[PDB]
């Protein structure tokens, strides 16, 4: 079996209030 | 149907972005996120209400009872 | 003209006591037309 | 002892960042007892300006009038709040809406189809006449003293491009919107922040030196400028505690379980304002203290 | 690789402008198969 | 018609009063109530909200003596206009600097 395909391209998206 | 005005859960005016989305999305070459956060969505709770839309108020445009089909 | 056609679209004025029909095509079903009135909302 | 001048040596502010929309900025040396008081207020207590009453004249679009109202009542209005008084309720209908309190808009907007649009021209825009509305169309009625009283600052949306409405030829809309001061606690459409809240400044207690490559990895557990590894001594050591999201990720390393405690500063709050338009957010900031103040004052002057 | 796309834009072009050679979903009329075919069977096929 | 005192409630000598206010909720009672406890002549001081569907707030005061609840009350109030005023002043201040 072939594991589920991992996502590529992932980044940060959450960043501290204000930042 | 037609896009919401403010995100559910925060309230920010999303409803001004919907075609800037599909502008995004087909002029551009973006991905989702990209054109996202290039819209000014950071929050999920509003990127959702954009990226889920459906826009089914197109669809019910061509009942049209006022003009000859 | 208060009524239209449910087929071809086209508003028809429907006198009492006549066949209720559309004059250009001959459709039975009319739809009454949304004439200009006051409706107060709740913007809620 | 406690008392006012304690307070008033300790407490300060920290404006980090201040625009038309957006300002960031931390209370410390206060007690959550009054920073939730400031954010309730801000979100609930702070009046604006919001469509209430439409008079619909006609909606022939596939939009109901409830629907159409209520995108209407959402859509946020650059008005200076302070320009409007209240409305009476108990007054009757006649006299309830008058020009020192009541923005009246309009929207008339018919949809014919554009007889020079290409063949195979899939474009609303270009096969219709007016196939979309927007918050744009809603024109600014004034009435009485207004007329001049708002002269300076014509009423339009804070966002013009909110998409109200779709049409399609022989499709119309045609309604009036009555716009009057009201607060968020009541409905949420008179809200004039898209959120204001804060967050406890986040302590990083290194216990134990992380020298060498753990320093890198524990580095990597944290967002980019949080942790630094020291020039002198490869030692890592916290930067900056604003820059981190507390998100637990180094406790998920036994390497680190007992090198490393995540705890916060319980007084240092960074208040995080955004404005829907209507105000700027050190003003939404300043007027939420001044209620504070003002219904304690109504309190103390009020006979028991 | 994603594991799923929301087709937003495919989505969008076809509410637009809905095919005209044939439905999108092939699927979704092999479900109404079974009544379809069944109606059809006693005015048309062989023998009559 | 917005304060009352609960008569069933209060004290003969006055240090120990319930107060009913309309129209208030967590954020006048809180805040009241953490800059009542910095009295130090109170004994007790909470807030309670009878049922969240009403906007009525219960404010208990009990005094050690040499006051009253509605002194304690009135103090607390006053401390919490000057904290407001603080507060506004120095924000003022720090916009003007930037
Ligand atoms: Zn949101
Ligand atoms: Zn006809």
């Amino acid at each position: 079996r072939k594991d589920v395909p991992k996502v590529e391209g992932l980044k940060l998206e959450h960043f501290a209030t204000g930042y | 149907m037609i896009v919401p005005v403010r995100c559910f859960s925060c309230g920010k005016v999303v409803g001004d972005k919907w075609e800037s989305y599909l502008n995004l999305l087909q002029e551009d070459e973006l991905d989702e996120g990209t054109a996202l956060s290039r819209l000014g969505l950071k929050r999920y709770c509003c990127r959702r209400m954009i990226l889920t839309h459906v826009d089914l108020i197109e669809k019910f445009l061509r009942y049209n009872p006022l003009e000859k089909r | 003209l208060k009524y239209i056609c449910a087929e071809c679209s086209s508003k028809l004025s429907l006198s009492r006591t006549d066949a209720v029909r559309c004059k250009d095509c001959g459709h039975r079903i009319l739809l009454k037309a949304r004439t200009k009135r006051l409706v107060q909302f709740e913007a809620r | 002892e406690w008392n006012v001048e304690k307070f008033k040596k300790d407490f300060e502010v920290n404006i980090s960042s201040l625009d038309a929309r957006e300002a960031n900025f931390d209370l410390i040396n206060i007690d959550t007892s009054i920073a939730n008081a400031f954010r309730r207020i801000m979100i609930s207590e702070v009046p604006s300006v919001a469509a209430e009453y439409v008079y619909f004249f006609n909606n022939t679009s596939v939009i109901q009038d409830e629907v159409l109202a209520h995108r209407i009542g959402l859509v946020p209005l650059k008005v200076d709040p302070d320009m409007l008084t209240w409305v009476d309720s108990n007054l009757p209908d006649d006299e309830k809406f008058t020009d020192e309190n009541t923005i009246v808009l309009s929207l008339n907007v018919k949809c014919t189809r554009n007889p020079d649009a290409p063949k195979g021209s899939t474009d609303p825009k270009e096969l219709y006449n007016n196939a979309h509305v927007y918050a744009r169309d809603l024109k600014f009625e004034p009435q009485g003293r207004q007329s001049t009283t708002f002269a300076d600052c014509p009423v339009v949306p804070a966002d013009p491009d909110i998409l109200l409405a779709k049409l399609r030829p022989g499709q119309e809309i045609s309604l009036k919107a009555h716009c009057i001061l009201g607060i968020g606690g009541d409905h949420a459409k008179f809200s004039p922040v898209s959120t204001a809240s804060y967050r406890l400044l986040p302590q990083i207690n290194i216990l134990q030196p992380i020298k060498g490559e753990s320093a890198r990895r524990f580095q990597k557990c944290f967002p980019p400028g949080v942790i630094g590894i020291d020039e002198g001594s490869d030692e890592a050591y916290v930067k900056d505690a604003r820059k981190d999201t507390v998100s637990r990720e180094v406790l998920r390393y036994e390497e680190f379980a007992d090198k490393v405690k995540l705890g916060r500063v319980r007084n240092h709050f960074i208040f995080n304002v955004e404005s829907a338009g209507a105000m700027t957010p050190e003003e939404i900031f300043f007027k939420s203290v001044r209620i504070l103040k003002n219904k304690a004052e109504y309190l103390k002057n009020c006979p028991i | 690789a994603r594991t799923a796309d929301f087709r937003t834009l495919e989505r969008e072009s076809r509410f637009i402008n809905p095919p005209k050679d044939k439905s999108a979903f092939p699927l979704l009329q092999e479900a109404v198969q079974p009544h379809i075919g069944s109606f059809n069977a006693l005015t048309e096929g062989p023998d009559g | 018609e917005k304060i009352k005192l609960l008569t069933q409630a209060t004290s003969e000598d006055g240090t120990s009063a319930s107060f009913q206010i309309v129209e208030e909720d967590h954020t006048l009672g809180n805040a009241l109530r953490y800059v009542i406890m910095k009295n130090p002549d109170v004994e007790f001081c909470g807030y309670s909200i009878p049922h969240p569907s009403e906007n009525l707030l219960n404010i208990r005061i009990q005094t050690y003596g040499e006051t009253t609840a509605v002194d304690a009350l009135q103090k607390g109030l006053k401390d919490l206009m000057d904290l407001c005023d603080v507060v506004e002043s120095k924000f003022t201040e720090k916009i003007k600097s930037m």
